[PDB]
């Protein structure tokens, strides 16, 4: 649910 | 530091012990042990610096979003009131993460990008300054507020604009330096389009280049470049 | 401490908010803060101070348990000598552990088992005590390691003694107890059979007074009974 | 798999 980042 | 008296390669080797063991805040002080030498990093070295305090931050900031919306209701009409403790406490916990994101910015202006010349360290380096101010802007409401914004922009600019000279367009530090700098457009900049625009982009241009991988770096960038779709999933 | 300038019920009330953050080393230090205020523990106070040194130890225990599997391959035929580091840092790790476990001990003797009258305290405690002297006893190898074991018997004998006498056979305290000292049995004691009689007699003994309870006591207790059955699985 | 305490 949460946006992605690496 | 308290590190000064081992050996750099001991330091090493106890950052990947700490990994496996999940003992990620050692992890961390071993590495900043190991950058406190003054030997440039190589990248399996980088990686662990990056691995081990994205984790400490990264266990940081999600107690704080847990804090931050406690004390939001306490702070809702019909809330009865409960004192100082809810804000006092996600004040020690911002706190102790201000102070993370402080450590890992000095060690990358001391000396960190200064010594970085080739792509991939530089890069490497310049995302990660962009992710730290991006991490100080998230908690930040002061007169500082749009200073941190614009650090944490200028350093992704930065990295945005050797990466795009210097790395093919499927290069997976030039793919999650585009995906982070999109999140911090959408979530710190307000502005969504150009997180979209740029998560796009970034997605079709790694495409096109697909074919000149190898099966090895080919599931590299095909990992990331599914990061950027699920967030173009998410925000449209 | 560095908590005595805090009012106790701040400290109660930071050791919640801390639970709902996962910030369980905050949560440990808020409640020994608490413990150190000089007055006895309500049920719940209790169960936030086993709460807390539970999950902070537990990380301990499985980060010296992922080393002490390293550092035991590092030893057998045929690998390769890598130095001091994996025996320096299970030792690290090792000392941090024995730290919070002579921490919790040191809060048990001064003074939480000395004033605790009924049985529901004193019994928790004396769990807590033998739950401690366990984890001391699952990394000692010296010449201590004896007298380790022993005080975890001894404890764990004393909570047996006045569970049995003072509280019914599905008391979840009761039954953690047991189900702990039975585990001290086959994992430390070398006494798997005294293990295996102990689940299996509190499993049944508790299984005849489930028709005394409410549909929540009932809930509370099966679910302990299910760990015992869990490990008779296990073991037999 | 891990025996069970509480
Ligand atoms: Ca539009
Ligand atoms: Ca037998
Ligand atoms: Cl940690
Ligand atoms: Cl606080
Ligand atoms: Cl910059
Ligand atoms: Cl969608
Ligand atoms: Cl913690
Ligand atoms: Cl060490
Ligand atoms: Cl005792
Ligand atoms: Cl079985
Ligand atoms: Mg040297
Ligand atoms: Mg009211
Ligand atoms: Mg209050
Ligand atoms: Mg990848
Ligand atoms: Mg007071
Ligand atoms: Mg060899
Ligand atoms: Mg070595
Ligand atoms: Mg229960």
């Amino acid at each position: 649910k949460r946006r992605k980042s690496v | 530091g308290a590190m000064g008296s081992m050996e750099r390669a001991s330091l090493i080797q106890k950052a990947k012990l700490a990994e496996q063991a999940e003992r990620y805040e050692d992890m961390a002080a071993f590495m900043k042990g190991a950058v406190e030498k003054g030997e440039e990093l190589s990248v399996e070295e980088r990686n662990l610096l990056s691995v081990a305090y994205k984790n400490v931050v990264g266990g940081q900031r999600a107690a704080w979003r847990v804090l931050s919306s406690i004390e939001q209701k306490s702070n809702e009409e019909g809330s009865e009131e409960k004192g100082p403790e809810v804000r006092e406490y996600r004040e020690k916990v911002e706190t102790e993460l201000q102070g993370v994101c402080d450590t890992v910015l000095g060690l990358l202006d001391s000396h960190l990008i200064k010594e970085a010349g080739d792509a991939e360290s530089r890069v490497f380096y310049l995302k990660m300054k962009g992710d730290y101010y991006r991490y100080l802007a998230e908690v930040a409401t002061g007169d500082d507020k749009k200073r941190i914004i614009d650090s944490a922009r200028s350093a992704y600019q930065e990295a945005m604009d050797i990466s795009k000279k210097e790395m093919p367009p499927t290069h997976p530090i030039r793919l999650g330096l585009a995906l982070n700098f999109s999140v911090f457009h959408y979530e710190i900049a307000n502005s969504p389009e150009e997180a979209i625009s740029l998560a796009k982009t970034t997605f079709d241009e790694a495409m096109a280049d697909l074919h000149t991988l190898s099966e090895d770096s080919y599931k590299d960038s095909t990992l990331i470049m599914q990061l950027l779709r699920d967030n173009l999933t998410l925000w449209t």
